[PDB]
């Protein structure tokens, strides 16, 4: 995306991690499998959760029956009440409209984002000890036993 | 030994647009345009509202023959009326500040039918008795308003009349009244005998005096007359005079209600039924939760704005690509 | 051996502005800010205006001498007052609720103008020939308005009229009158004899019923008297009915109307041209494409919504930095 | 910019490139010459046109006559009138006048990264097979002919 | 030997909101809502306002007795009631247009206040004497409005007036007066004599002519009768006209006003200094340099955007993190 | 953030540095200290400053007076005035409100960019003469007398 993860150099996202957005999946003599990273997803939608409330929970409202009634000799006053209606209501279509386009657009951007941090995360940690398989996948030069693969998960990768 | 970080995918097919790119198949969306409805016309905030049926606002309070179950008429938030709400004024003529009253109305707390001016007992020396119509009909019968009086001339003698009431309710007191319109300067006479006859209303906030428009004109539902409707709110204490030499339709019951604040009118042939809401439409109850409703422009309470789109669904999750 | 990737430049000098940084000169950028116009008056959506030029609405509709073009008036989709639209009441007096009748007339689909109550025919036993003000003069010689017909005395005696006109035109009539206040109490009786004089109109819809109001005041372009311009819409199949003893300015013409939405009046001296839009302007036409204008607050149509900014460029392109 | 690449380390542009926003230059000793990249360059178009869509399109409007006409004993409401449309016609201008602005941050800034990924693509390919002279460029330290130079253009480029 | 890039911390507490996190603890920020004021009446861009204190504007208007600190009145640029501003139409009745005239006089430029109508020296064949009353008492004394003067029968008789100004003061002119009604048709006469009373005003913009509407009606503040209260702003070279044959309470002192645009009335028990303000609310000034204020619905000039916020603080630095 | 430099791999900030927002601290045997990037502080700050007056000076407003006035019988037109003040009142509120969290966001992750642009900008220069301990640090594989850290701070690092 904006950051070139999804869809980008990691092109695909795994059916097969089920326990959250963004993780890993190892591969080393004793097995394979998927892992949520937890922190980062957590966050993630600690976030987007924030998000959302907000443009919910900014949302002012007062007590109000917007209809109006009006004669056959009150119509310019009517015409009036029409166009705040029309105005307003034409105010909060635009808005809404492009409030969520732009948003999505962010969001998206955010999950992009956090996937290339991640990323950048591991390939800092390994370095030298693993090549880089433009796919969004690292190589060890060396044998990473499942205690090794937990290592550079948790971030306590050793020396690279 | 290998190790790939990436991202999750699922079956997911819901869709979101962006700046850049429209329908983006995501793993996670929220929708935040409320545009489903109840079907039903609830109670707004505790207090359920009144409806009118086949009776609407002009005929529920003149007291129209078709109204008898509006006559218990209490509490209730909004009101209600039906493409049926057609009984009204049954007797032709034009119901000054009509819709201004309506308005003030929407909402009340309390509200009492009382006998302001019991017909048997106030209006000596004048005819209580034959002030009944065709336009107005109960069950074939000629009947009239239930809240108002016509009084007519006693024999041959219509004497000056000047009752007063003084609001000691403890709260505003709705007081409607009407002025009869004769088609001609003869009827003027065969009715209220005074040809230069008057009405005159008076408060310590209200003065007009009425004298009656005689002039030709089509026959409405019925007759040629007609009968302009009035009202006013009497503050506590102060004391409203009435006094005529023909003409007045004489106010019977009065309402002592109280209103605190104001919501409206609300027009449709949904079923009524014991659910609550904080926002309610013609078509059915919204719920408040989202940010905007597309279910009507029309809406009373604390509503979602109302907006023109049909789809506003904000992105929560990523993009979906999965394919094992 | 080498490869560069790098980014397009030109010679472009379109310029935009950014949260961070004023004026950034980019290689494309598009203008969301409409303002420009064609100055002329085109037609909106299909139909064409009305145009009045020395005449004004009221006198249009009143049937002022110097309106004679406007005698034709077909369809139209909004009216057009000039700078020189002063041609209107030529007779002193206020035009009650004509802001209002103006609105409500501004877009009219079908518009017929046909003579309701025929002056050589109707108001028998009443003088309709010397109907005639010199403020309304017409080539030097005094006239009138030609929609309207003022009924005087006839010889010395000015008996009750009461004549009335049936809507069986399928559609709404624009019925006009007026009623005429002499100064002093001694014209009341030179010209419509009974001092006591009144005019009524009834209607299923209508039933207002007035007295001259004789008073002393200042002569307007001519006459101390004054005469106030009523009007209604009768709908279909409901009659109209005019009596009176004196003072009325009885209708001559009227117009069987076809209204269905409302637009409204532009006032401009700019040229009326054969083209078309969707949005007007008192300076001319505007382009609908673009989401907001600068061209003017006030308009009719689908307009770009009205801003005070000069300049909204939205960039498309990159940052241009050229050189080679 | 905010990807650090336009005035970045990639500071000016080339006249010369004339068939896209984004791409290369090659140098090798068969030639020279400008070539778009043709994917991201037409991308960028698209979703540059589909933003300006939105914007344009996303705005509803009722047909409408604002004026009104009020008479000197009407002021109070000719003012409310009034009110109105200083109401709208100053949400308005706050609201162009800000979306512009915030939008054109954000369409550079996505030029910007479009060339950062672009450049990340080919440092990708390339490794160590070319060193990176940061201002855009990378020298091969083999022989690269146009073929070859081709190659890493529609990213296949050989053994890294 | 080592370098490290990092980023500013320092002892700042400012916290700000995000999409992301709520109190997120930054460097340096920036308030974008103005919530205090200087709990002052300021003067609205150069030009002070105008206090009626104890007085409203009905009060200062019609030269109420209490209010004669209020008859040198000049300038002003808005209005402003307090909680005590009780002193008005000490005389029953009603002011007709009261709101509109009271928008129209918010801001007036030039003001002088002259004898339109002088006491001693017309109304000649009338008493201009007895006209007093307990409502409006001065001083234990019963008095009457200074701008006003209540003309009464001369003896046995009260023959037509009939007095007329023209406006000569190049600028508007604001004439009040009032049309008395008195509760009964005995009073009628013992003041006006002429049963059929009547009063008219006219002008080349105003042709209404009264009559006294006499009816029983409650005693208000002393007074079973009532005063209805009329204005009219006078062209300049247009002459008004006044003739009645009773009730007429005329017109003893005008203004020759001169308003440019209108502001509204300011209604607060804040002190008015001498301070100035492009921005004033009830409670106070507000200052008109951030986008947005909640200090007040309410306002006054060039004013920030009312909202019903409480927080909006902008973040300028970075995410504060120190500790070394 | 959303490019991990601050609260990133690049966590918490420095009291010491007082001369701007993003900068340096070297440690070489002659002493050590901090020294704000004079050019991206000064830039940060222009553009922060252009933002907040933008925000600020976009806002129109024309002289007026809300409050209206009217009386028991004007009741629907009083409503309606509410209705337009209620309305404006309501999306400011809902714009000032996220203007503000949006745009502070994006604040927020333009500093975060700014740091990680002139961290890569050094990466970028030193390259090989210093190992990259992730942290936001360089360490010399050479000596770098004052003189030397000078010259990476004014980007005129020698041979790499
Ligand atoms: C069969 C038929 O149509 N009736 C004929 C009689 O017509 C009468 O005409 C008068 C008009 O002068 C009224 O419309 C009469 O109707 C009522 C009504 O409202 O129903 C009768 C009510 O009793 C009367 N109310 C009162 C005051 O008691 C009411 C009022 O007078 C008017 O509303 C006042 O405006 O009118 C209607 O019956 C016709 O008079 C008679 C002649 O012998 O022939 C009948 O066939
Ligand atoms: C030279 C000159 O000014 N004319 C003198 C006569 O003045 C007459 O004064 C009366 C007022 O009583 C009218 O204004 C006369 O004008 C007309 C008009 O409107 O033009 C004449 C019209 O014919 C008449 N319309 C009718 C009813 O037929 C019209 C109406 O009466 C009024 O509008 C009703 O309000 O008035 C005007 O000519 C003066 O009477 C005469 C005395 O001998 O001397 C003339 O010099
Ligand atoms: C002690 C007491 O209450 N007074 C008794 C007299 O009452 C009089 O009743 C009349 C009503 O007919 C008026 O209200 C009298 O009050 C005034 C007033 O306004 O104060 C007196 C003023 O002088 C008079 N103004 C004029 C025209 O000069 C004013 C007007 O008439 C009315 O406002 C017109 O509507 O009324 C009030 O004093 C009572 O008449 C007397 C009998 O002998 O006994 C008194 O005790
Ligand atoms: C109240 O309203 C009803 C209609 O809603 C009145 O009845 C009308 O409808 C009839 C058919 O149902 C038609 O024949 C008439 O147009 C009309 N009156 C008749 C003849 O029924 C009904 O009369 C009204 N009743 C009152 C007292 O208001
Ligand atoms: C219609 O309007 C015109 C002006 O628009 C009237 O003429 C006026 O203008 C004259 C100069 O052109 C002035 O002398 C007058 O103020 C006035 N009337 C005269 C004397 O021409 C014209 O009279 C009006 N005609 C009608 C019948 O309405
Ligand atoms: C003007 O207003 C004052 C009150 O603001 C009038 O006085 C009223 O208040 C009295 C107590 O202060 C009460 O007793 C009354 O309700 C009332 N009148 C009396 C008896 O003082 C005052 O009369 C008014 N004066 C004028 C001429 O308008
Ligand atoms: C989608 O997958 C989930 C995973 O458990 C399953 O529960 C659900 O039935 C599936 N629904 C669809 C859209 O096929
Ligand atoms: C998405 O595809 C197109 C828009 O490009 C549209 O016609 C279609 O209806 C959309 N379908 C969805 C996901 O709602
Ligand atoms: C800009 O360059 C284009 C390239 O062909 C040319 O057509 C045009 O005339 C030039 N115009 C300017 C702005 O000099
Ligand atoms: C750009 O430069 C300044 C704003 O910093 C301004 O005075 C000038 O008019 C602008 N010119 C353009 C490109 O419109
Ligand atoms: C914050 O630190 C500055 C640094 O000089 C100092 O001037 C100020 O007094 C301190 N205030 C607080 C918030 O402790
Ligand atoms: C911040 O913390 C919480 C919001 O999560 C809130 O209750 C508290 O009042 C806030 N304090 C500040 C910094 O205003």
């Amino acid at each position: 995306g904006l950051f070139g993860a999804m869809a980008g150099f990691i092109e695909g996202g795994w059916t097969g991690m089920i326990d959250g957005w963004y993780g890993y999946h190892h591969q080393n003599e004793q097995g394979s499998g998927y892992a949520a990273d937890q922190k980062s997803t957590q966050n993630a939608i600690d976030g987007i959760t924030n998000k959302v409330n907000s443009i919910i929970e900014k949302m002012n409202t007062q007590f109000t029956a917007v209809g109006k009634e009006f004669n056959n000799l009150e119509r310019r006053i009517e015409n009036l009440n029409k166009k705040v209606d029309d105005g307003f209501l034409d105010v909060w279509t635009y808005n809404a409209e492009l409030l969520v386009l732009l948003e999505n657009e962010r969001t998206l951007d955010f999950h992009d984002s956090n996937v290339r941090n991640l990323y950048e995360k591991v390939k800092s940690q390994l370095r030298n000890n693993a090549k880089e398989i433009g796919n969004g996948c690292f190589e060890f030069y060396h044998k990473c036993d499942d205690e090794c693969m937990e290592s550079v998960k948790n971030g306590t990768y050793d020396y690279p | 030994d290998t190790i790939c970080i990436g991202y999750h995918a699922n079956n997911s097919t819901d869709t979101v647009d962006t700046v850049l790119e429209k329908n983006v198949t995501v793993t996670h969306s929220v929708n935040l345009l409320e545009d489903n409805h109840n079907g039903k016309l609830c109670k707004l905030n505790g207090i359920a509202p009144l409806q009118l049926g086949k009776c609407n606002v002009a005929g529920w309070l003149l007291g129209n023959p078709e109204c008898d179950l509006l006559l218990t008429a209490n509490s209730w938030s909004y009101i209600i009326e039906t493409s049926n709400s057609e009984n009204g004024t049954c007797y032709p003529g034009e119901f000054i500040d009509y819709e201004e009253l309506r308005e003030q109305l929407s909402s009340v707390s309390s509200f009492e039918r009382f006998e302001i001016f019991p017909k048997a007992s106030s209006w000596p020396n004048h005819e209580t008795t034959k002030g009944v119509t065709a336009a107005c009909s109960y069950f074939g019968a000629s009947s009239f308003y239930r809240n108002l009086l016509w009084i007519t001339k006693k024999g041959t003698s219509y004497p000056k009349l000047s009752k007063s009431y003084t609001n000691n309710k403890g709260k505003e007191v709705l007081v409607l009244w009407g002025v009869h319109h004769p088609p001609t300067t003869s009827e003027q006479q065969t009715l209220y005998q005074n040809t230069d006859a008057y009405v005159s209303v008076g408060s310590s906030k209200y003065n007009r005096r009425f004298t009656p428009e005689i002039a030709a004109r089509p026959k409405v539902r019925g007759q040629a007359g007609r009968m302009n409707y009035y009202w006013t709110l009497l503050d506590q204490g102060d004391t409203i005079t009435f006094e005529a030499t023909g003409n007045l339709i004489a106010p019977w019951y009065a309402f002592a209600l109280n209103k605190g604040s104001d919501s409206g009118i609300i027009t449709s042939d949904a079923p009524v039924h014991n659910c609550d809401t904080k926002c309610q439409t013609p078509h059915g109850a919204i719920n408040s939760t989202l940010p905007f409703q597309n279910v009507h422009p029309i809406t009373i309470g604390e509503c979602p704005k109302y907006v023109k789109s049909t789809k506003l669904r904000m992105a929560t999750g990523l993009r979906n690509i999965p394919s094992i």
